[PDB]
């Protein structure tokens, strides 16, 4: 390798991947803490009718609690609008928002976290001296919360940035040595691996193809006062994405597909109850049309809210940035739109896909047991690996200047 | 025809995407399998380390 | 930790004070000169601050009467350790000035002294000049006005007084010289910047720019401020009070479209008449008259945004000044180009080490130790102050707010103390000029336009019965006596008017109010309709205003309105830290970028062969020439050599002397050996043709005009870059990262144009 | 619209507070991403 080689040799971009490492060997033995006053092993012989320590829980929290305040930071609320319109001094506010609405948020799904395990294992995994046992075990979880947060906020400010991205991508891709020492004992021992290796790299380069590719729309200042050396087509203009929401809808969907079936184990064994967890089965076709239309739902209606026309247009009216042709106030709105109109079907069908890529992959391939490949943590883990990589490209790209004297 | 029209727009506009080449693609895809692959290695040995010390030290 | 150690050295000092008072005069002129052998032996300087202060706390009291206090040698030593001074407003700052600047000038190398204006530059630079050119150094001082040979005696003196445009157009128009002897400024070695708040806190935004002229057009400004005299002020265009922001509205762009005859207003062919409509809409209503410029003798004569004074020279950028010069019927001066630009951030970080002091700067440690990596020491004042800040008056509208004002000034007018009024703007200033002329009131004007009374001004403005009314010239810095029995009266009484962005700012006219432990009377009397609540004022307070009534004769009382006046003035102070965090590490990429091409300028200036550079830049575009037009991926055997050989023979040789023939299927570099043999041969003919001493101007002249010309050219492509790289973050990227990348990729391609076309004009002719 | 922005606002804090027992048979993770010149020269 090369690129590998050059980063080795640079301090600072080496003093950041030894700290980033660091701290991802700090969250691997804070991950490796069993039993936080809580049930012995009945984790391990209770759980098929499994990842359970102080990060049991993660950052989900996190994750949809700011979802949460970038739905509340529009005109439902106008304390977050006038917080989100009074420049970059009231994002640390709405930051704060969401930090205690996340703790609290996380003490809430902790204890119902729990009345899960309790209710789906019988009771049978420790006894209770009363509620503070529950709320020893939702302050150890929210502790854990927080601990990930710090990590989160110690890599993006001293390691090689997004810290809260790289704890999620190092959660997923330390099951796989799991996943592959139990298909090696698993073991068509080659010919059949061999298929399967050639469909994970097209799917791969697939996901590549469709998140690094932007619609860039020619952005024109109308500040040219000349010519003034006029290169042709120039380096302004406002990337689109082609799938702007992100991987959160498959996380929408997810859980309105799951609880009803928690629902249904709430209220016990009922003619009804095994109709909602036939038809929310999310394997069989009827529960699986279900999950893709709500991925397609939630996909334009989170691409609406990520990229948002009205305060697009109005940016672009305010800077004086103009389209050719197309006049900044609510015309630039309309054109924006229905250019999202089109490019967010084609990022609905890719989630879609890859979102229903792990049940027939595992249904017409039969050798791992609970192998999830596709979904959203392989989306997780090519965002992660590509933004670091290029934070890592520019680092060095910032050193590398030459000059004209030689 | 609404369909057969807004088909026509989203095949028409699907021109206008800047896609990665050929050669940004396979090192994208390089880039991935690499880090994917270093970081099996990364946490196996962390899991294996990890291992040894609960089972020394337990 | 240290103000226990500035302490320990004030103490010292004060005790070798007995062995230098009775010494004779021509001692401590030796004593410059013994100093000066004594660092010419091995000594550091700070192994001498002890008998340095004690030399210069002896010396000014001979020069001028006045003795330094213990204080102000706290503040001399924290001021020689390398870090920010802050000394409260009005406890000595210029002979705390005087302290380290004396031990630092004994180096050899010269002592810059920064000040925010001229009139503070000429006051310290002839008190100043008084103690140390009695005691032995030399004293120079920088205007506006000197010429080049002047500048140059000025900075060829051991210690310069200047303000700081003036330090950085002349770094920036020493980066755009010819010979190595013509250029003015010295390597810059220590830099007492006083005002520091002012200048790297307050300006620092603000960069300054030589600019070289342009070919003039006027076809467009007359006819675009022609059509915008003719518009509605609330239905075809929006002034947006909170950003001065002007845009047309629909019925104003289809009036735009009418008037002009053309089909669309916003597209690429009508860029050129869109930009001078925005910029003549902007001169009509977004700036107005005395607020923003003052009209002298047919020119429009701007005045500065920071301190309030008359910029003679500077002319607004992207064809702003040209459109006002347009809206009030004056003559047209041709329209200009950026040459070259910096910051004050990125100036002041090029001295061998920073040093200084203001009145206010623990609002802005934080930001001075994350910058600058200079800490703000806090020191005493000796003496309390007897200054009594009041709370400010808040009226509730701008008659019944002015009202008060001439009342105020009328009733300690009538008891006989000074009463100043503070400012920002000047044509409020001729408001209450008028205003107290029809009450009976000596009043006297301190406007952007009287200067040579705001010397006068400033010399009878503490006497018995004198009032001044003062804009910004005597808004920090400036100092006035209390003259006889006036201290007794309470002295100055500082009558604000506006509150201003900065609590820094509030407090320097406090500052100006009370100073050496005499008393002062500070009262703002601000409204609820002034600029700064019209502009960044919270909705609710402006929607639950209305429970006030009409009667604008009293003070509105409650709490709410006296908790939303601090709350809108840390809104706009936050608004210009986050301006100014967003500005430094956009700016990092072209303080990158600049010193490598000016140190490449400058090692091109001072040498005497240039033959191997030259050489090397043509073997640079030849290998780059022939790496284009020779694939290594692609066949070796089409390679396109006819193609080629037309390249090299257009550019580079004659038109016979190299063919298809002559090199046919080898290997490129033993190519690029062959054609720079060529080129060798060629360069020796033509040196030997018209002599080798000719020839080095020749070349020296094409170099330093490709790299001025290539270098402006990359500061306008920047700059068109850095407009439009917000809106890289719509795709979840990083506009900053992204902003690196591609400034490092035309940055490159600046450097091959600029070897390409130098290579092509000394091959030529 | 304004009805539609906090419906949706209470239909997913309310089905994630019932989700809250996550992952019965799979795993989710989420992500979350005037200037003037001095003449001359
Ligand atoms: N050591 C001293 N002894 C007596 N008077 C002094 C001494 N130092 C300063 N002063 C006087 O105190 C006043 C302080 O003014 P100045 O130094 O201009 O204030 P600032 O510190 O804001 O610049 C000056 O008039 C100066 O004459
Ligand atoms: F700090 Be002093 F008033 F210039
Ligand atoms: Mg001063």
């Amino acid at each position: 390798f090369r690129t590998i080689s050059n980063f080795m040799r640079v301090s600072d971009i080496r003093n950041k991947i030894i700290f980033t490492l660091l701290m991802l060997i700090v969250f691997r033995i804070g991950t490796f803490i069993p039993v936080p006053s809580v049930n012995t092993d009945v984790l391990k012989l209770q759980d098929q009718l499994q990842n359970f320590s102080i990060f049991a829980m993660g950052v989900m929290p996190y994750i949809t609690a700011s979802i949460i305040v970038q739905l509340l930071q529009m005109d439902v609320v106008p304390k977050f609008a006038e917080w989100s319109k009074q420049g970059e001094m009231g994002r640390r506010k709405l930051a704060q928002f969401t930090r205690y609405f996340t703790i609290v948020l996380g003490f809430i799904q902790a204890l119902g976290m729990s009345y899960g395990f309790n209710n789906l294992a019988g009771g049978m995994l420790i006894q209770n001296p009363g509620i503070g046992t529950y709320l020893l075990i939702a302050v150890v979880l929210t502790a854990g919360t927080a601990f990930l947060m710090w990590l989160g906020e110690q890599i993006t400010a001293k390691g090689v940035g997004n810290g809260i991205s790289i704890i999620i991508f190092a959660g997923i891709v330390s099951g796989i040595p799991t996943i592959l020492n139990q298909i090696y004992a698993q073991q068509l021992r080659i010919v059949r691996l061999l298929l399967v290796a050639l469909a994970v790299v097209a799917v791969i380069v697939g996901v590549i193809y469709i998140q690094q590719a932007f619609r860039k729309i020619p952005i024109q200042y109308a500040k040219r006062l000349e010519g003034r050396n006029p290169v042709g087509g120039h380096s302004t203009h406002l990337p689109l994405k082609v799938n702007p929401a992100g991987v959160i809808p498959v996380i929408f969907a997810v859980s309105f597909l799951i609880a009803p079936p928690t629902i249904a184990s709430f209220f016990g064994t009922n003619d009804v109850t095994l109709w909602i967890r036939r038809t929310f089965d999310y394997t069989h076709p009827v529960g699986m049309t279900i999950y893709v239309v709500l991925i397609i739902a939630f996909t334009y209606f989170y691409a609406f809210v990520q990229v948002n026309p009205e305060q697009m247009a109005d940016n672009l009216k305010k800077q004086g940035g103009y389209i050719p042709g197309i006049r900044p106030g609510k015309n630039t709105q309309e054109y924006v739109t229905r250019i999202l109109y089109r490019l967010t079907l084609v990022g609905s069908l890719f989630l879609a896909f890859i979102a229903v890529l792990p049940v027939f992959f595992v249904n017409f391939a039969n050798l791992p047991p609970s192998a999830q490949i596709g979904g959203t943590s392989l989306l997780i883990v090519v965002g992660v690996a590509l933004e670091t990589m290029k934070q890592l490209e520019s680092q060095l790209v910032k050193r590398h200047y030459r000059g004209f004297i030689k | 025809q609404r369909v057969t029209n807004f088909f026509k727009e989203v095949v028409r506009e699907l021109k206008k995407v800047s896609w990665p080449n050929r050669k940004e693609l396979v090192n994208y895809t390089a880039v991935v399998l690499a880090t994917v692959a270093f970081f099996t290695v990364f946490f196996a040995v962390i899991d294996l380390g990890i291992s040894q010390l609960i089972r020394l030290v337990f | 930790r240290t103000l226990n150690r500035y302490e320990k050295i004030a103490n010292d000092i004060d005790a070798i004070r007995g062995d230098y008072e009775n010494l004779s005069d021509d001692a401590l002129k030796h004593k410059t000169i013994e100093f000066k052998e004594r660092l010419e032996k091995g000594a550091t300087t700070d192994d001498l601050l002890v008998e340095a202060f004690a030399v210069v706390r002896e010396a000014s009291r001979r020069v001028t009467g006045m003795f330094p206090f213990k204080v102000q040698l706290m503040g001399g030593v924290a001021l020689h350790d390398g870090n920010i001074a802050e000394m409260k407003t009005g406890e000595g700052k210029t002979l705390t000035s005087t302290l380290p600047v004396y031990l630092n000038a004994l180096t050899g190398k010269g002592v810059h002294v920064v000040t925010v204006n001229e009139y503070l530059a000429s006051r310290d630079a002839e008190q100043m000049g008084k103690i140390f050119e009695f005691l032995g150094l030399t004293v120079g001082l920088n205007l506006n006005s000197m010429s080049k040979d002047e500048k140059r005696e000025a900075y060829a003196a051991d210690i310069t007084y200047s303000t700081n445009n003036e330090l950085g157009f002349d770094y920036l128009r020493d980066n755009m010289v010819l010979y190595k002897e013509q250029m003015v400024q010295r390597p810059l070695h220590f830099a007492v910047i006083d005002e520091v708040d002012s200048i790297l806190i307050d300006e620092a935004r603000t960069p300054l720019i030589i600019s070289g002229q342009a070919a003039k057009s006027t076809k467009l400004y007359v006819q675009a401020n022609a059509f915008v005299r003719t518009l509605k002020a609330e239905k075809d265009y929006t002034y947006d009070i909170k950003t001065k922001a002007v845009q047309l509205t629909e019925e104003g762009m289809t009036k735009a479209e009418k008037a002009f005859g053309i089909d669309n207003l916003f597209d690429v062919k009508h860029v050129a008449l869109n930009h001078h409509i925005n910029q003549a809409l902007k001169a009509h209503v977004a700036m107005q008259k005395d607020v923003d410029y003052v009209v002298e003798d047919g020119q429009v004569v701007i005045v500065d945004s920071f301190t309030g004074r008359l910029m003679k020279g500077r002319r607004y950028s992207e064809g702003l000044h040209q459109a006002i010069e347009a809206k009030e019927g004056l003559e047209i001066q041709n329209e200009s180009m950026t040459l070259a630009t910096i910051t004050f951030q990125n100036y002041f970080r090029m001295y061998e080490k920073l040093a200084g002091m203001t009145g206010t700067a623990k609002t802005e440690e934080e930001e001075f130790r994350n910058i600058y990596n200079m800490q703000v020491v806090t020191i005493p004042t000796n003496r309390p102050v007897v200054r009594d800040d009041r709370p400010d008056l808040i009226y509730r509208t701008m008659e019944g707010k002015f009202k008060a004002v001439a009342e105020d000034v009328a009733q300690r007018y009538m008891t006989g103390q000074p009463v100043l009024v503070g400012t920002v703007a000047v044509e409020t200033s001729e408001l209450i000029s008028k205003l107290l002329k029809n009450k009976g009131i000596p009043h006297q004007v301190l406007n952007a336009k009287n200067h040579e009374r705001e010397a006068q001004i400033i010399e009878e403005a503490g006497q018995k019965g004198a009032v001044t009314i003062a804009t910004n010239m005597a808004g920090r810095g400036t100092d006035i006596k209390l003259g006889e029995g006036v201290k007794e009266l309470g002295g100055l009484a500082v009558v604000g008017t506006e509150r201003h962005e900065s609590r820094r700012i509030d407090n320097q006219l406090r500052g100006r109010s009370g100073r050496q432990g005499d008393p002062g009377i500070t009262q703002f009397y601000l409204s609820m309709e002034d600029e700064l609540m019209r502009r960044f004022g919270a909705e609710r307070t402006m929607a639950m205003l209305d429970r006030f009534g009409m009667d604008d004769s009293t003070p509105i009382q409650s709490k709410m309105v006296s908790r939303a006046v601090e709350s809108s003035q840390k809104r706009v102070e936050g608004n210009n830290f986050d301006s100014r965090k967003q500005l430094l590490q956009y700016d990092d990429v072209l303080r990158q970028q600049r010193e490598v091409i000016y140190k490449q300028r400058f090692e091109v200036i001072d040498s005497e062969n240039l033959r191997e550079i030259v050489e090397n830049m043509i073997k640079s575009s030849l290998e780059r020439a022939i790496a284009a037009y020779t694939p290594r991926e692609e066949l070796p055997e089409e390679w396109k050599l006819d193609g080629l050989v037309d390249l090299i023979n257009t550019t580079y040789l004659d038109e016979g002397a190299l063919e298809k023939s002559d090199i046919f299927g080898k290997e490129p570099d033993e190519m690029l050996e062959l054609i720079m043999d060529r080129i060798i041969t060629k360069y020796n003919e033509k040196e030997e043709q018209f002599g080798k001493e000719q020839m080095r101007e020749f070349e020296k002249v094409i170099v330093l005009r490709a790299v001025d010309s290539k270098w402006m050219d990359h500061i306008d492509a920047m700059d068109q870059l850095r407009q439009g790289i917000h809106l890289r973050a719509y795709a979840q990227t990083n506009p900053l990262r992204e902003y690196q990348m591609e400034g490092f990729a035309m940055f490159e391609h600046m450097i091959e144009s600029i070897e390409d076309e130098v290579a092509k004009f000394v091959m030529k002719a | 619209a304004k009805k539609t922005a906090i419906a949706i606002a209470v239909a997913l804090a309310g089905f994630a507070t019932v989700a809250s027992y996550a992952q019965y048979e799979d795993g989710c993770s989420g992500e979350l991403e005037s200037g003037y010149y001095y003449y001359s020269g």
